[PDB]
């Protein structure tokens, strides 16, 4: 199943490809493979998010 | 404040 994260902190994209977020939102977690920058869905956007801004939800 | 962003790889 996938797995999901949830933001702790809200992030607003600097750069293209940035996947920006509220507290609260829950992150499909597509590529965790960096262990800092993962990509993932929110919402009916993907992009790039900062692992330190979210918590662990399964 | 929130955190610093990381590293980008």
């Amino acid at each position: 199943g996938p797995t999901y994260v949830q933001a702790l902190f809200d992030f607003d994209p600097q750069e293209d490809g940035e996947l920006g977020f509220r507290r609260g939102d829950f992150i499909h977690v597509m590529d965790n493979s960096d262990p800092n920058w993962w990509k993932g869905a929110c919402h009916g956007q993907t992009g790039m998010f900062p692992r330190n801004y979210v918590t662990a939800v399964n | 404040a929130p955190p610093p962003r990381p590293p980008k790889p």
